[PDB]
C-alpha cells in the first residue's frame, strides 16, 4: 500500500549539545526539506494462512540517511538492515533490536533471510516470534561484534488513538552512527500534523563502509496489516510504515530562554525565506533586498587543439650511456610532438619526481612551447644542491638553478650504470672559478688556476692548480659516491603558438551556446560567436585591456573568433510588509527575461526556488 | 604485452636475397629499436644488427661491412630483413627481438641486454 | 673486438645443489655491460639478468648475480630440472659479442 | 580546570536549565558561559574578573 | 624467519583510492588490461594479495 503525502513541518532536531538561549544560530546540515513528499511503503505479507508469494521487501536506497516515523503497537518492526549486497564480496551489518537490548554486529554472511516462515505464523492465532532470525548462516572472516543497550525505548501508550509517534534520524557522516530520536504520543490520530519538535540524540559508534540501500526488520514469523495492492501514483493506502529522504540544507533556527527549540526556516524555498535568511529575523519591514545572485551553467565542454603527430623522444633522451660530465653537459630541444607523460612516472618507481611547480598528475592536459632536457651524473649527496637557491660545491661552479625554475627534476641509482675496479678518470668537475655561475651557461675551459701572486705561464706549480678534477669513481663504496644519474626537464609557459601538448582528443566546435573551452590550454567558459576582427597571419590571440582574452584563432582551422561571458546579475525581492501579505515579486538584475530568466532548468539557476511557471 | 612474430622458413638460391617479416604488436614502435640476432646449432650468437625506427641509422657492426641493410615500416608495422650476397651456409635461425642496447637518433648506446626475442626464422 | 672466454664446461650437477657460472672477458669490461640468457632446448632465448643482481622474467629464487669490474658470477641455489636451459652470458660496453655458453644437463 | 577550558573568571551558582545531554553553554561569541560540574553535575555560572 | 616471513601480506591491485581509516579485505582476481578471468588466474588477471 503505498501512498504519497506531504510532510508539512517535520524532522527539525539538535545539531550539538552546547546550551544555547535567545539566540538565531544558523546551520549547513543534512535536513529534511519543508513540504516534501513522504511515501508510506508497505512490506506486504499476510493473507489467510498460506505461503502468499509476494515479491515484497523492496530494496530502499539509504540516500543522506533516513527519517524514519512510525506508530507501531509493540514490536512488530524489530530492527535495520545497512550493507551492500550481504554476500562474501562487501562487508555486512546486523541491527536487530530486542525487547531491552540491541546486537549490533559486523558479518561477511552469504544469505540469512531465512528464519522458516511457518504456515500458522500469523498472529490471529498466535504471535510467538521468538529467535527467528537465522542470521550469519555463514562467516568466513566476520570478527567485529558488539552489544549495548536498546535505543527505542519500547513504552505502551496504552490506547491506540494517541499512540507513540516514534521518530529516527539516520545517517553515517564519517562513521559514527547518529540515531538522534525523539518518542511523541500527543497526536490524536490524524497523520503528521502541524507542529514543531526538535529531536535528541541518543548514541554514535564508527564501524565504516559505504552503505548504500536500507530495509527495516519485520517480524517474519508474525506479521498481519500488510494487504496485496500495487497502489502508486499519489494516491492513499494504510502501511503504518513511513519514509523520508534528508537533503544538505542551511536552516535558521531559534532557541527558547529555557533552551528548547520553538521555529526554523529553510533558507531555500521562498524568496520570502531567503530575505528571512540573508537578514537574521523572522520580520521584515516593507521594502527592497538583496538576497543572491543568478548566472547560467555550461552545458557540455570542447578541445581543440593542432593536428600534429608525432611521438617525442623522451626515450632517446632518458636511456642512454654516453652522458658527458658535470661542468659539461649537453642541451637537447624537443621538436613539434605530442608527449606522452605516462610513463615517466607511473613506471619505474626509482626516485622521487621531485616536482617543483606543475604536478605529475596534473600533467597531459596543459601544453607547452618547447621543453628542454640535460643530464648528468653527480655525487649521491649532491643531489640536494639541485634546488633553487641552494649553494654547494658543484651549484656556484659546476651547475647553477635559477630561482623561479618550473618542471621537475628526475635521478635515479647508477651504480650498476658507472662503476670500474679502478675508478672513473672520464668524468670531471670545475673547482675553482673567478666568479659564481649565472644560471644555464657553461663555465668550460681549459686554463690553470691562478691563486695568490704567481703569475703561472704554463708551469702548473705552486699556486697553480687544475681546476677540474678527476672524479674518480668506486664500484664497492657506499651511497653517496655511488653514481646518479640526474635529468632535469625544463618547461616554460610562454605566450606563443603552442608546439609540444598532451594526448587529447579534438571534439567539433559548438556555438552560440554557454560550453568550457580548451584552446590550447587558455580554459574558460562563454559563448563562443563569429569575429569581424582583421587578425594578421601571425597574429594568435585577441585582448582587451584587463589581460583578459576575448578573440581567440581556431587551432586546426584558422578562424578567429568572438569570446563573451555569460549572463550575470543580481536578485532582488520586493515584498510588502511580512505581517500584512505573504507574496513577494522577484527582480533580476541587467538582464533580459528573454534571455535566460523566462523559463528555469535542471542545475541551471543557482537559486534553488522556482514556484513560478516563469 | 609484448608481441613479436615471425614468417615462415624460407629457402632462397645463392645470388639472390633472403627477405624475411618481423611482425611487431602491442607496444609503440618508437620507443625502442628491433635487433636482428643469428643463432647456429653449438654456437652462441652474434652483432647481426640493430635497427631504428624513422630513419635509417643503424649501429652494424664491423663484420658485415656492404651488405647489412635492412628496411623497417612503422605504417605496416614491420620489420624487413633483405639480406642480399647468399651465402653458401647462411642456414641459421633469426631472432628479432625487441632491443635494450642501442639508441635511434643520436646513437648513444643504451643499458643491459635482450630482453624479449621472436619466435626464430629458420633458413 | 673482444669474444667472451668461458670455462664452465660441464654443469654435471644434481637439483637441490649449488651451481656456479662464469662470464670472464678477455681483458676489460666494464660493469655497466652485463647481460644473461636461457636458451631452452627447441625454444627461443630470453633476458633473465640484464645486470648486477635484477630481475627480468619473475626469477622467484634461483638466478642471482654479483661481481665488480674484472669478475662477475652467477649463482643458482635449489635449482628446479625443467628448464636445463643454456646458460648465456654477454658484455655491451666493447662492441657486442655472445659467450660461449655452456649447456646445463640432468645428469641421470 | 574543567576538563581543560583553562582560563580566569568567578564561579557561581546558576539558574539554567540544562537537559540531561547539555554540557556547555555559550553566548554569542564563542566563549563559554556557563558549564557543568563533572564531578557533582551542578550548573555552574562563569563571570570574567 | 631463516627461511623468510610470508605470513604477513599485503594489498596491490586495487580499483580505486581509498578512503580515510577503511579497509577492503577481498578474496578475488584482479581484472586488468582486457581479460576478465572468472578464476583462472592467468595472464593480465594477477591475485592482488
Ligand atoms: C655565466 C658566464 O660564464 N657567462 C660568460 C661570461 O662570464 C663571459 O665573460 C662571456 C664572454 O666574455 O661569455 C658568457
Ligand atoms: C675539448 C677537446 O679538445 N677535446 C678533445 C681533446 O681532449 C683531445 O686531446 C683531442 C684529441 O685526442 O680531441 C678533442
Ligand atoms: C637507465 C637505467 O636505469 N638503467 C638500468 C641499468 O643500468 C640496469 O642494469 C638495469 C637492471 O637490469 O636497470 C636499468
Ligand atoms: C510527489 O510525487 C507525485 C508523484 O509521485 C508528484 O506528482 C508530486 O508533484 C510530488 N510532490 C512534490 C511536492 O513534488
Ligand atoms: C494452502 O496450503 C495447503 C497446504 O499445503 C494447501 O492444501 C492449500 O491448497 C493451500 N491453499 C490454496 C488456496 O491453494
Ligand atoms: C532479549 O530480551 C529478553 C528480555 O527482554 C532477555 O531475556 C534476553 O536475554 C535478551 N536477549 C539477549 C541475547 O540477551
Ligand atoms: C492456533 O495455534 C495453536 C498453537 O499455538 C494451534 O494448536 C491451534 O490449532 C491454532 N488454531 C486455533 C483456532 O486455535
Ligand atoms: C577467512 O576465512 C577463510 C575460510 O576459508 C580462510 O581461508 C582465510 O584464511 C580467512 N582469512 C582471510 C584474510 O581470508
Ligand atoms: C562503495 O560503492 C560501490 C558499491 O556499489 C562500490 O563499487 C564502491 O567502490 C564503494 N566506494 C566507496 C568510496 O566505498
Ligand atoms: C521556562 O522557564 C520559566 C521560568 O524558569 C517557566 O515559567 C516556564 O514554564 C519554562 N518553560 C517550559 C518549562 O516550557
Ligand atoms: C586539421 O584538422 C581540422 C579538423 O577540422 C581540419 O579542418 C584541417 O583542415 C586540418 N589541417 C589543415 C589542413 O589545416
Ligand atoms: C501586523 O499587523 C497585525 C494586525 O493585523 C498586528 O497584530 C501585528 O503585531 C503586526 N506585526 C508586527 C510584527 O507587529
Ligand atoms: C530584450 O529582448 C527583446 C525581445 O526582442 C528585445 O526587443 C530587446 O531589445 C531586448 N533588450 C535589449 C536591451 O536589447
Ligand atoms: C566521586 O567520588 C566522591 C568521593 O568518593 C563521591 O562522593 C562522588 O559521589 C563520586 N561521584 C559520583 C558521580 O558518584
Amino acid at each position: 500500500t503505498q501512498s504519497y503525502t506531504n510532510s508539512f513541518t517535520r524532522g527539525v532536531y539538535y545539531p550539538d549539545k552546547v546550551f544555547r538561549s535567545s539566540v538565531l544560530h544558523s546551520t549547513q546540515d543534512l535536513f529534511l526539506p519543508f513540504f516534501s513528499n513522504v511515501t508510506w511503503f508497505h512490506a506486504i505479507h499476510v493473507s489467510g494462512t498460506n505461503g502468499t508469494k509476494r515479491f515484497d521487501n523492496p530494496v530502499l536506497p539509504f540516500n543522506d540517511g533516513v527519517y524514519f516515523a512510525s506508530t507501531e503497537k509493540s514490536n512488530i518492526i524489530r530492527g535495520w538492515i545497512f550493507g551492500t549486497t550481504l554476500d562474501s564480496k562487501t562487508q555486512s551489518l546486523l541491527i536487530v533490536n530486542n525487547a531491552t537490548n540491541v546486537v549490533i554486529k559486523v558479518c561477511e554472511f552469504q544469505f540469512c533471510n531465512d528464519p522458516f516462515l511457518d504456515v500458522y505464523y500469523h498472529e490471529n492465532n498466535k504471535s510467538r516470534m521468538e529467535s527467528e532470525l537465522r542470521v550469519y548462516s555463514s562467516a568466513n572472516n566476520c570478527t567485529f561484534e558488539y552489544v549495548s543497550q536498546p535505543f527505542l525505548m519500547d513504552l505502551e501508550g496504552k490506547q491506540g488513538n494517541f499512540k507513540n509517534l516514534r521518530e529516527f534520524v539516520f545517517k553515517n557522516i564519517d562513521g559514527y552512527f547518529k540515531i538522534y530520536s525523539k518518542h511523541t504520543p500527543v497526536n490524536l490520530g490524524r497523520d503528521l500534523p502541524q507542529g514543531f519538535s526538535a529531536l535528541e540524540p541518543l548514541v554514535d559508534l564508527p564501524i565504516g563502509i559505504n552503505i548504500t540501500r536500507f530495509q527495516t526488520l519485520l517480524a517474519l514469523h508474525r506479521s498481519y496489516l500488510t494487504p496485496g495492492d500495487s497502489s502508486s501514483s499519489w494516491t492513499a493506502g494504510a502501511a503504518a510504515y513511513y519514509v523520508g529522504y534528508l537533503q544538505p540544507r542551511t536552516f535558521l533556527l531559534k532557541y527558547n530562554e529555557n533552551g528548547t527549540i520553538t521555529d526554523a526556516v529553510d533558507c531555500a524555498l521562498d524568496p520570502l525565506s531567503e530575505t528571512k535568511c540573508t537578514l537574521k529575523s523572522f520580520t521584515v519591514e516593507k521594502g527592497i533586498y538583496q538576497t543572491s545572485n543568478f548566472r547560467v551553467q555550461p552545458t557540455e565542454s570542447i578541445v581543440r587543439f593542432p593536428n600534429i603527430t608525432n611521438l617525442c623522444p623522451f626515450h632517446e633522451v632518458f636511456n642512454a650511456t654516453r652522458f658527458a660530465s658535470v661542468y659539461a653537459w649537453n642541451r637537447k630541444r624537443i621538436s613539434n610532438c605530442v608527449a606522452d607523460y605516462s610513463v615517466l612516472y607511473n613506471f619505474a618507481p626509482f626516485f622521487a619526481f621531485k616536482c617543483y611547480g606543475v604536478s605529475p598528475t596534473k600533467l597531459n592536459d596543459l601544453c607547452f612551447t618547447n621543453v628542454y632536457a640535460d643530464s648528468f651524473v653527480i655525487r649521491g649527496n649532491e643531489v640536494s644542491q639541485i634546488a633553487p637557491g641552494q649553494t654547494g660545491n658543484i651549484a656556484d661552479y659546476n651547475y647553477k638553478l635559477p630561482d623561479d625554475f618550473t618542471g621537475c627534476v628526475i635521478a635515479w641509482n647508477s651504480n650498476k650504470l658507472d662503476s670500474k675496479v679502478s675508478g672513473n678518470y672520464n668524468y670531471l668537475y670545475r673547482l675553482f672559478r673567478k666568479s659564481k655561475l649565472k644560471p644555464f651557461e657553461r663555465d668550460i675551459s681549459t686554463e690553470i688556476y691562478q691563486a695568490g701572486n704567481k703569475p703561472c705561464n704554463g708551469v702548473a706549480g705552486f699556486n697553480c692548480y687544475f681546476p677540474l678534477q678527476s672524479y674518480g669513481f668506486r664500484p664497492t663504496y657506499g651511497v653517496g659516491h655511488q653514481p646518479y644519474r640526474v635529468v632535469v626537464l625544463s618547461f616554460e609557459l610562454l605566450h606563443a603558438p603552442a608546439t609540444v601538448c598532451g594526448p587529447k582528443k579534438s571534439t567539433n566546435l559548438v556555438k552560440n551556446k554557454c560550453v568550457n573551452f580548451n584552446f590550447n590550454g587558455l580554459t574558460g567558459t562563454g559563448v563562443l560567436t563569429e569575429s569581424n576582427k582583421k587578425f594578421l597571419p601571425f597574429q594568435q590571440f585577441g585582448r582587451d585591456i584587463a589581460d583578459t582574452t576575448d578573440a581567440v584563432r581556431d587551432p586546426q582551422t584558422l578562424e578567429i573568433l568572438d569570446i563573451t561571458p555569460c549572463s550575470f546579475g543580481g536578485v532582488s525581492v520586493i515584498t510588502p510588509g511580512t505581517n500584512t501579505s505573504n507574496q513577494v515579486a522577484v527582480l533580476y538584475q541587467g538582464v533580459n527575461c528573454t534571455e535566460v530568466p523566462v523559463a528555469i532548468h535542471a542545475d541551471q539557476l543557482t537559486p534553488t526556488w522556482r514556484v513560478y511557471s516563469t | 604485452q609484448v608481441q613479436l612474430v615471425q614468417s615462415g622458413a624460407e629457402v632462397k638460391k645463392p645470388g639472390a636475397s633472403v627477405k624475411v617479416s618481423c611482425k611487431a604488436s602491442g607496444y609503440p614502435f618508437t620507443s625502442y629499436g628491433i635487433s636482428w640476432v643469428r643463432q647456429a646449432p653449438g654456437q652462441g650468437l652474434e652483432w647481426m644488427g640493430w635497427i631504428s625506427t624513422y630513419n635509417g641509422n643503424t649501429n652494424y657492426a664491423q663484420k658485415f661491412q656492404g651488405r647489412v641493410t635492412m628496411t623497417t615500416d612503422t605504417s605496416t608495422t614491420t620489420g624487413y630483413m633483405e639480406l642480399r650476397r647468399l651465402r653458401s651456409d647462411d642456414t641459421a635461425v633469426y631472432y628479432c627481438a625487441r632491443d635494450y642496447t642501442r639508441g635511434a637518433w643520436f646513437g648513444e648506446s643504451l643499458i643491459g641486454g635482450f630482453d624479449n626475442w621472436g619466435q626464430g626464422t629458420l633458413v | 673486438e673482444i669474444v667472451l672466454t668461458q670455462s664452465p664446461g660441464t654443469l654435471s650437477l644434481s637439483p637441490g645443489e649449488r651451481a656456479t657460472l662464469s662470464c670472464r672477458a678477455s681483458q676489460t669490461v666494464s660493469s655497466t655491460s652485463l647481460a644473461w640468457y636461457q636458451q631452452k632446448p627447441g625454444q627461443a632465448p630470453r633476458l633473465l639478468i640484464y645486470g648486477a643482481s635484477s630481475r627480468a622474467t619473475g626469477i622467484p629464487d634461483r638466478f642471482s648475480g654479483s661481481g665488480s669490474g674484472t669478475d662477475f658470477t652467477l649463482t643458482i641455489s635449489r635449482l628446479e630440472p625443467e628448464d636445463f636451459a643454456v646458460y648465456y652470458c654477454q658484455q655491451h660496453d666493447t662492441s657486442l659479442t655472445f659467450g660461449g655458453g655452456t649447456k646445463v644437463e640432468i645428469k641421470r
